[PDB]
């Protein structure tokens, strides 16, 4: 009874969210009509974490979908599992997104902010207890970046104690899907730093690199890319849903990994990802997972950990396995590569073990790490932002909506200070 | 036997700081060798630099000089980025080697003493046994002499 | 009276260098006698 | 558990390696697809030295194949043995070899170097113990001479303790396959002297001579010529893989035969070799083996020992045999020809015996020796190098890649001092 409320914003959020429930429903055993047809008692133990039960054996997820134009919402419902959601949790506007942050935050956001909070209110106050919320959004856009952050402020004010875990997709360095991302991402970080507890950064190019390198997918589509992200969101909350030899939920993760209030941006990775031909050469051992997680190529964010130093690291293991074998790997991987870890924090690797694995695999693992290498990704957007700022670039579109020019200067200054803050703790 | 300690000391003192002077000798030389130079092996350019100056050759040779100016501008720019890197790598490697060499000298010192503490332990063992026996026998005779005296006094 | 252990002594970056990239092949002629 | 990792570089290395993996796979009774179809339990005692096991009963060699152009690699794939190797261990470029030492070392070698080293890291840190590495390459070419030496330096930097045994093919003196060879051979030897613990030198001319004299082959192809080389490579490591009366692995061989760190270039020879029709009439015994081994005509390198003197010699015997009979020959062959051994080292002949012979042969012997007759080999190439270097024009192919003419002077001087060093221990 540690309920979690799930919120999806924009084109990125709904499509990642739609695939997310396909993963969980098969894991728990819910038919797409919403009924239980499982095979084990352990699945019905703690389905209350994510679901409500309508009288009749029909289970409804705690999902709220947010958008400014209903275009992507209707593409979701035609999908197989679209019928599952409650129809009244679909909250949408009737105006274009504009791919504009100020437009999302000020013009259309305020109109939607009134109604969206009450939909959050119904789901937040229908349960015996509430551990935190769960946000899925992208930062390069105008709907996910703009309206997603506005709801983040309201949630913090109303529910300060609760954990506001957010999952974000960061604009890519080589080819990126929006011209005005440097404005959008710079402002969005200003809201994310001060309000959110936990933030995970995903880069689309790394998803492409993993698919071509490891899985040997000749044509990876956004279904496959969103499939990889779902495992990480599935993996983190598995400690809530199933028994384990050493439990570690969200709040344990934040306390151990976060040394200071502003340094909480994280990178993730998932193992085992098996090549469609290399399997017959791969014997699944507990050491075999450990090599993949800490391998730099497996990281889901295109910032190289080797270029920085680690502050904290965490590994989650799933299945029935030896507790000695897991604990040994943490000591060996830490001692073998001491050059990438901070001296004034010994035992930098946190561990946990959960009993029930994903279907088809008898063992799997998940990794979450925190490192100074995030200085790379902030400097990229800062360098791009200043150039568009030095001459007045697209700015006139944001100013017309009502955003003051001083908001950018506050945004860049706070973003700049977080670059220095990572630098200072490296020593 | 007390004289044997002096011969122990002179052998130890002469040998101990014979090593110490030699231990400084190799550290004295290698620590202050040329660091302000990149030797020939470190000056090799990237293959991308080869095409730019190969294509710049033909631009000059074809009498297309306006475009040749642009590539010369990019060629010098691409050198400065690459020149700085190999300076860093050489300095990083040069700093490591003296650290790597220095740590080896002190390990031999640690093993140097182990040959000398145990040699003194054997010397101390033979030191104690003989004098104890000499005192053991003489004290008994001194006791024995008083034992015969006790019949009268 | 007794032997004594003698303590031995223990013996325990600027990028301003002079090198530059090598000599390239150059297209300009070097025969002014038959050219000038 | 003395694992050995195998690396093949260039056209010459792959063809030698491809034939080499047939020989051991037969010896252990291993099917080309990777399954044990063998005949005795003793073959599975210590198979771990060369093969990794993939769950499914398949054995995978600890091999990495390296090339600059993909032409040689596809010959391995299309060949009979194209499935056995792990796919990820094929690393190749997309540029011509160039048949050039400088271009391979600096221009293309750098790009492939980091990609190569991580593949070795997968193999090197996959086993409980690791005795050394094994490289096969030619010195006259461009990839094996250029990139082969570059990898040998990096491996020394990362694994100083391990034994870097190399098998090298030296350019032939009369008729040779490449014109620029004196430049390629000279520069490679400078790198090999300071890097590798052990170097075995093999010349193609002796193999033509040995097959044409002894085996009575009218038309020797490279298939049979490489077969003689592979016997030497298997014979050296036979002590690791099988029990015996008196064991002697690589590090025993290096300790005994190498009196000073720089004098470690070796010649090899193998016995018995007998005509395919004459083998019935031959009474092959222990004394018969020694006659072939020390005979100058069975030397795989074209350096007549009678013009120099022996410093150290080693003999390996395989098969069930008398220890008394082996020991007597080492006395007699050392005493009968005292003009060919150095006086200031008594007992110059090392011996060893192994239990299990190769297939078809009841008994066999292998010879490894170090002698001052090597001065013959280096005198030929230095004179040809001096003859060509007198007209610096061919250097222009090497200058356009970045190599400075001083590096020619450095390489030749270091080779010259090695020759003088051999001369002065002869007295
Ligand atoms: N992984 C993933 N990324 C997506 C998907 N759809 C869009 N994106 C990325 O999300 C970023 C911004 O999307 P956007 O259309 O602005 O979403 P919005 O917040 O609703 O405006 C773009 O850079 C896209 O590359 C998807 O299905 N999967
Ligand atoms: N003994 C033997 N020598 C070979 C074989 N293949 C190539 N060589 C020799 O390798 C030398 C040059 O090899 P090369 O094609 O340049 O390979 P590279 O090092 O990759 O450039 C020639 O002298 C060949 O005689 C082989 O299968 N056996």
């Amino acid at each position: 009874v540690r309920e979690i409320v799930h919120i999806q914003a924009g084109q990125c959020g709904n499509q990642i969210g739609a695939k997310f429930w396909e993963v969980i429903s098969d894991e728990h055993g819910i038919d797409p009509t919403g009924s239980y047809h499982g095979d084990s008692d352990l699945q019905l133990e703690r389905i209350n974490v994510y679901y409500n039960e309508a009288t009749g054996g029909k289970y409804v997820p705690r999902a709220i979908l947010v958008d400014l134009e209903p275009g992507t919402m209707d593409s979701v419902r035609a999908g197989q599992f679209g019928q599952l959601f409650r129809p009244d949790n679909f909250v949408f506007g009737q105006s274009g997104a504009g791919n504009n942050w100020a437009k999302g935050y000020y013009t259309e956001g305020q109109e939607l902010c009134e109604s969206i909070l009450d939909v959050i209110r119904k789901e937040a106050e229908s349960c015996d207890c509430l551990q935190g919320f769960q946000l899925v959004h992208s930062l390069g856009g105008g709907t996910g970046a703009g309206l997603g952050t506005l709801l983040l402020n309201k949630l913090r004010e109303e529910y300060p104690d609760r954990i506001l875990s957010t999952y974000s997709i960061v604009p890519s360095p080589k080819v990126s899907d929006t011209v005005v991302e440097p404005y959008n991402c710079t402002l969005s970080v200003h809201q994310l730093v001060e309000s959110a507890d936990e933030v995970f950064c995903i880069d689309n190019e790394a998803l492409y690199d993993i698919c071509f390198r490891t899985l040997k997918l000749t044509t990876p589509t956004y279904g496959d890319l969103n499939h990889l992200v779902s495992m990480v969101m599935s993996g983190t909350t598995c400690a809530l849903r199933f028994p384990g030899q050493l439990n570690s939920d969200l709040r344990k993760l934040a306390v151990n990994l976060v040394p200071f209030p502003r340094l909480h941006f994280f990178i993730v990775g998932f193992a085992p990802l098996t090549s469609r031909g290399s399997q017959q050469y791969r014997a699944l051992t507990v050491p075999e997972l450990t090599s993949q997680l800490f391998d730099n190529k497996n990281m889901m964010a295109a910032c190289d950990p080797r270029r920085g130093v680690y502050l904290t690291a965490s590994a989650h293991f799933r299945g029935r396995m030896s507790s000695k074998e897991v604990d040994e790997q943490m000591l060996n991987i830490q001692a073998r590569n001491t050059s990438y870890f901070v001296e004034w924090i010994p035992s930098n690797v946190k561990s946990a073990i959960c009993d029930i694995p994903p279907r088809g695999l008898k063992m799997a693992a998940t990794f979450i790490g925190n490192t100074t290498a995030f200085r790379e990704l902030f400097t990229r957007v800062d360098s791009q932002f200043q150039k568009m700022y030095a001459r007045r670039a697209f700015i006139h579109w944001y100013v017309n909506e009502g955003l003051e020019t001083v908001e950018f200067d506050e945004a860049r200054s706070n973003m700049t200070d977080l670059i220095q803050e990572y630098e200072m703790y490296e020593t | 036997w007390n004289q044997k300690v002096t011969d122990f000391n002179r052998t130890q003192s002469s040998s101990a700081r014979r090593l110490e002077r030699t231990q400084l000798t190799r550290l004295q030389d290698n620590d202050s060798r040329p660091i302000d130079e990149l030797p020939s092996s470190y000056l090799k350019p990237s293959p991308a630099l080869l095409d730019l100056r190969e294509r710049e050759r033909h631009l000059v040779l074809t009498k297309r000089y306006d475009e040749a100016t642009a590539l010369h501008k990019e060629g010098n720019k691409m050198e400065k980025i690459e020149e700085l890197e190999k300076k860093r790598i050489f300095l990083q490697t040069q700093k490591r080697q003296r650290q790597q060499l220095l740590a080896a000298q002190d390990r031999d010192v640690a093993g140097f003493k182990e040959r000398w503490m145990r040699s003194a332990d054997k010397l101390n063992q033979t030191m104690d046994a003989e004098v104890a026996q000499q005192q053991k026998i003489v004290d008994n005779i001194r006791k024995k002499l008083e034992d015969a005296k006790k019949e009268a006094l | 009276l007794r032997p004594r252990v003698e303590v031995p002594m223990s013996t325990s970056n600027p990028n301003t260098v002079r090198g530059t990239f090598p000599k390239p092949n150059r297209p300009a002629a070097q025969n002014p006698t038959a050219e000038y």
